[PDB]
């Protein structure tokens, strides 16, 4: 449809030539049904007839619609895409609804017969080649070759995308009144001119469109909102994503679990506090696809809680520059947080979750850290711009972390929002060790083949314990050791390790693991008024 | 002005560079479009469209801080796959006493590149990608007609012309070193500093009378104390705070800590027994407790102090082997880092710090300490350290940027686990 459009010059992969792929007989009554699609085809100069010695070949395919109200062309270019060039990947980031400005109206247009509108490089043609047979060695095939933009090819989407862009740019230019947004045959245009303009201006872009061989069966902007996209439903001044159903079943299988958990993270982009962490904590799948799963405990009541949140209907808004981007986050609890990003009092922008991907020990500070980290970048795709953060933390907390952290880190500018949970350090270890305290020669191994040890001590004081435990590791009585030392030991202690595994686990100071044992020393640590935890060499070491 | 292109063969079973450019502040997106704009008015950069798939990074830095940003191109992945093959079939020499001069001053010629026509095959390798607030829209594709800054083609193949822009000035001053890396020239001398600036901007206007722009025109006669002469002084390079504490009273902990340290020592200074200070230690006694020595106990202490004071070796450089440089965030401002090639055997150990306090983060430090370390790098052995940097990469990827001043981008990677390896230091 265009000798105007420019074509973009296309390749076959270094060392390989086109695709040889002879064509399989097919019914009789498809030959002709091809036939009919193809001199129709040629007539509209989408293909060529081709002579004899053009050694590439492409499968065809007359395909039923199902619903035969005609029938359709279909060719089989995975042979031809193996052997073209790579192009410049399209799409490879979609826009997040949250980020699109507000506008007022905003119409799409079902751009058709598009691919069939862009010209193909001429020399690439000769690829495209596919014969459709004439019942039987009847004769030398009906051959075609194609000279627009055979329609699932590799560059396609591409080429046609260039194009467009190219097509549109001119028009694009002589009104910076109209936005345009590509999405492959769709076109969706928006404007702050009267209503009664921009659909004079859409008339207009559909002519320009139209005098370029780009069709537009989609007069008066036919298609109306919510537009369905990538599943969202988008409406003129809302948006949210495409109804969700969390099916109810007996019993819940490997890749049932997993499209759960997919519409659930899905969702949560602005259904606020969906938690996910226990419908995953199953999927520690060894993979097994139909290995049938029994919800745990907590898996039944975290889907529940996210089906009550689910059911009722939420919406988020769009982006007005103009107003600020705030974005908060407030502490759900297995390692578990959830924010929203605003502008607005009552209707979000967007929401989203972050939750410490498993790594047996963090904490709170940390977490929430990490999670400002995630916002800050999700904020720069969406908006370009970092947003103000409203967090549960106090300055004092926040800051005498982050400088007693080894690993740097960059807070961007934040408020403080008293609503509990609230994150603070549940307790802070002794830099210097603690005069009078009864130091404990906390120790602990085990016999790693007789899953056998004992955890034990002794004191300055002449004080020894020693405790025996069947069904544990080296690193598990390691602590063991430390938190029997604090059971005993007063309010205040010295305890002297020999592992820095047990350090490190503890020096970080965790607020938190489901790993009970840590529990117990961590909320042992929380107790006491002086703990000094410091560590020494471990064979060669002590006594 | 068209010159014969040099033709660039990246090595073979190799294909072109294809990052994905990180997301951008608008702002940047901003200064990257007016920028791109006017090069491709100059005629550096050009459009291009979906036959080419290649891909390298550009951020947007802001050079000295005045009205303007510049565009960095981290042709890291490119350079990988070509400069390597171009570190051979054109490789730029390295002054092994450049580190040796009273003074290394670095002047910003990359400029010099931008007439030099780029090799019409290779350019494609070049795109780069203007990227769309939240992808609203297909990035701004562009690749280079020119040598650009950052691929290290660059200086390889102005190579000829700079020994020849410089050739009837290395004459006049034979006494000073100068070294190309890509971008920037080190220039190195023996001067009392007064003279050497001015020795520098004897150059500095000896190239500028010849076509060579050099911005390293830092200030004017005013003093608003802005930071001086990127004089690096390598003749003061040197460090021993592998230093015990000389204490009054020792504890029980005390030795403890020690006999620790002293341990890691281990496996750098294998020559370092503690049985005789440990063996103050195989008692089960208090911490807080006070306990003065033992027997070769002062001499093990007395005598570590001493094989600690002198320098391993076995330590030499090999030039097969990458740089890889280790950081710590050490606390108020300070970081100390090693640069090494096998655990254990430290080329050259160090510290950095700012002036700590309510006006400088860690990040920009990280990021200072780390262009400090690569500078140091360069200049001793022409070649930039893959840093083991002790932050998130998402973070660190969201700022670096931020406080980044240098045209060039060293390899890095992020560590989690930074152990007591900052109590040794
Ligand atoms: N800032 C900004 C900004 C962002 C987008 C536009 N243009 C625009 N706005 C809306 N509301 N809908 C549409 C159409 C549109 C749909 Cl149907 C679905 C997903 C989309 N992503 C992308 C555009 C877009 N375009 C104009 C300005």
């Amino acid at each position: 449809p265009i000798s105007p459009i420019e074509t973009v010059p296309v390749k076959l992969k270094p060392g390989m030539d086109g695709p040889k792929v002879k064509q399989w007989p097919l019914t009789e009554e498809k030959i002709k049904a091809l036939v009919e699609i193809c001199t129709e085809m040629e007539k509209e100069g989408k293909i060529s007839k081709i002579g004899p010695e053009n050694p590439y070949n492409t499968p065809v395919f007359a395909i039923k619609k199902k619903d035969s109200t005609k029938w359709r062309k279909l060719v089989d270019f995975r042979e031809l895409n193996k052997r073209t060039q790579d192009f410049w990947e399209v799409q490879l980031g979609i826009p997040h609804p949250a980020g699109l400005k507000k506008k007022k109206s905003v119409t799409v247009l079902d751009v058709g017969d598009a691919y069939f509108s862009v010209p193909l490089d001429e020399d690439f043609r000769k690829y495209t080649a596919f014969t459709i047979p004439s019942i039987n060695n009847e004769t030398p095939g009906i051959r075609y070759q194609y000279n627009v933009l055979p329609q699932g090819w590799k560059g396609s989407p591409a080429i046609f995308q260039s194009s467009m862009t190219k097509i549109l740019e001119p028009f694009k230019k002589q009104n910076p009144d109209i936005v345009i947004y590509q999405y492959m045959d769709d076109l969706y245009v928006g404007s702050d001119l009267e209503i009664g303009q921009h659909r004079t201006k859409i008339e207009e872009l559909r002519q320009h469109l139209l005098r370029w061989g780009l069709t537009t069966p989609d007069k008066k902007h036919q298609k109306e909102p919510p537009f369905l996209w990538m599943g969202y439903e988008l409406h003129p001044d809302k948006w949210t994503v495409q109804p969700i159903v969390l099916p109810e079943k007996d019993s819940w299988t490997v890749n049932d679990i997993q499209k759960l958990v997919g519409k659930l993270n899905w969702a949560s982009q602005i259904y606020p506090g969906i938690k996910v962490r226990q419908l995953s904590k199953l999927l520690r799948g060894t993979k097994a696809l139909t290995e049938v799963i029994p919800l745990t405990e907590e898996a039944e009541l975290e889907l529940a809680e996210n089906r009550e949140i689910l059911k009722e209907p939420v919406h988020g808004v769009y982006y007005d520059p103009s107003k600020d981007l705030i974005a908060e986050i407030q502490k759900q609890g297995q390692g578990q947080w959830t924010y929203q990003i605003y502008q607005e009092p009552f209707k979000n922008l967007k929401t989203g979750k972050y939750a410490r991907m498993r790594g047996a020990h963090t904490n709170d500070v940390k977490q929430l850290t990490e999670a400002v980290q995630k916002i800050t970048t999700e904020s720069i795709v969406i908006w370009g711009k970092t947003p103000k953060f409203k967090l549960p933390i106090q300055k004092e907390t926040w800051e005498t972390w982050w400088t007693e952290y080894w690993q740097a880190t960059w807070i961007p500018e934040w408020e403080f929002v008293n609503t509990p949970p609230l994150v603070k350090l549940w307790y802070q270890l002794e830099k210097e060790p603690i005069v009078g305290a009864e130091t404990f020669y906390v120790d602990g191994a085990a016999n790693r083949e007789t899953k056998l040890g004992k955890a034990g001590y002794v004191t300055n004081k002449g004080r020894q314990k020693v405790v025996p435990l069947t069904n544990t590791t080296n690193q598990k009585t390691e602590l063991q050791a430390i938190y029997l030392a604090l059971q005993d030991s007063g309010l205040e202690v010295n305890i002297v390790t020999d592992s820095q595994y047990a350090l490190g686990i503890i020096q970080a100071q965790p607020d938190k693991s489901e790993s009970e044992l840590v529990n117990q020393i961590i909320e042992q640590l929380i107790k006491k008024e002086k703990v000094y935890l410091a560590w020494v060499p471990a064979h060669k070491g002590i006594g | 002005s068209p010159i014969e292109t040099v033709p660039v063969k990246l090595k073979p079973g190799m294909d072109g560079p294809k990052v994905k450019q990180w997301p951008l502040t608008e702002e940047k997106i901003k200064a990257l479009v007016e920028i791109c704009t006017e090069m491709e008015k100059e005629g550096k950069i050009s459009k291009i469209g979906p036959e080419n798939p290649y891909n390298t990074p550009v951020f947007a830095i802001k050079k000295k801080d005045s009205t303007k940003w510049r565009k960095l191109v981290d042709f890291r992945e490119l350079n990988k796959r070509t400069q390597d093959f171009w570190e051979v079939q054109l490789g730029i020499p390295h002054p092994a006493g450049l580190k040796k001069k009273k003074s290394v001053t670095v002047l910003d010629v990359g400029d010099a590149y931008f007439s030099v026509p780029l090799d019409e095959d290779f350019r494609k390798y070049t795109a780069f990608t203007i990227p769309s607030i939240n992808n609203e829209t297909p990035g701004i594709r562009y690749q280079y007609n020119v040598l650009p800054q950052g691929w290290k083609g660059s200086p390889a193949i102005f190579q000829s012309s700079m020994t020849k822009i410089l050739e009837p000035f290395k004459k006049q001053n034979p006494d000073i070193v100068i070294y190309q890396y890509m971008d920037d020239l080190y220039v190195g001398s023996d001067l009392e500093i007064g003279q050497h600036r001015t020795k520098i901007e004897e150059l500095r206007q000896h190239l500028l009378r010849w076509g060579l722009t050099t911005p390293d025109k830092k200030h004017q006669k005013e003093p608003p104390f802005l930071w001086m002469g990127y004089e690096l002084h390598p003749d003061k390079w040197t460090v021993q705070p592998i230093v015990l504490p000389e204490k009054d009273s020792w504890t029980v902990n005390d030795i403890q800590k020690l006999v620790g340290k002293l341990n890691w020592a281990s496996q750098i200074y294998p020559g370092i027994k503690v049985r005789q200070l440990s063996k103050l230690l195989r008692g089960t006694k208090a911490l807080t407790e006070v306990i003065p020595l033992t027997e070769e106990a002062e001499l093990e202490l007395a005598e570590n102090r001493e094989i600690l004071k002198e320098p391993v070796h076995g330590v030499y450089y090999d030039p097969s082997k990458d740089l890889i440089a280790e950081i710590q965030k050490q606390g108020q401002g300070q970081w100390t880092y090693q640069i090494y090639q096998e655990p254990f055997k430290n080329l050259k150990t160090g510290k950095y710090a700012r002036m700590r306090g309510a006006h400088t983060n860690d990040v920009k430090q990280l990021t200072e300490a780390v262009q400090k370390i690569t500078t140091e790098s360069i200049v001793i052995w022409g070649k930039t350290p893959k840093f083991k940097l002790p932050i998130q990469k998402e973070t660190w990827e969201t700022w670096w940027t931020e406080y980044w001043q240098a045209t060039w981008i060293p390899e890095w990677e992020f560590v989690n686990t930074p152990p007591l390896v900052k109590l040794w230091y």
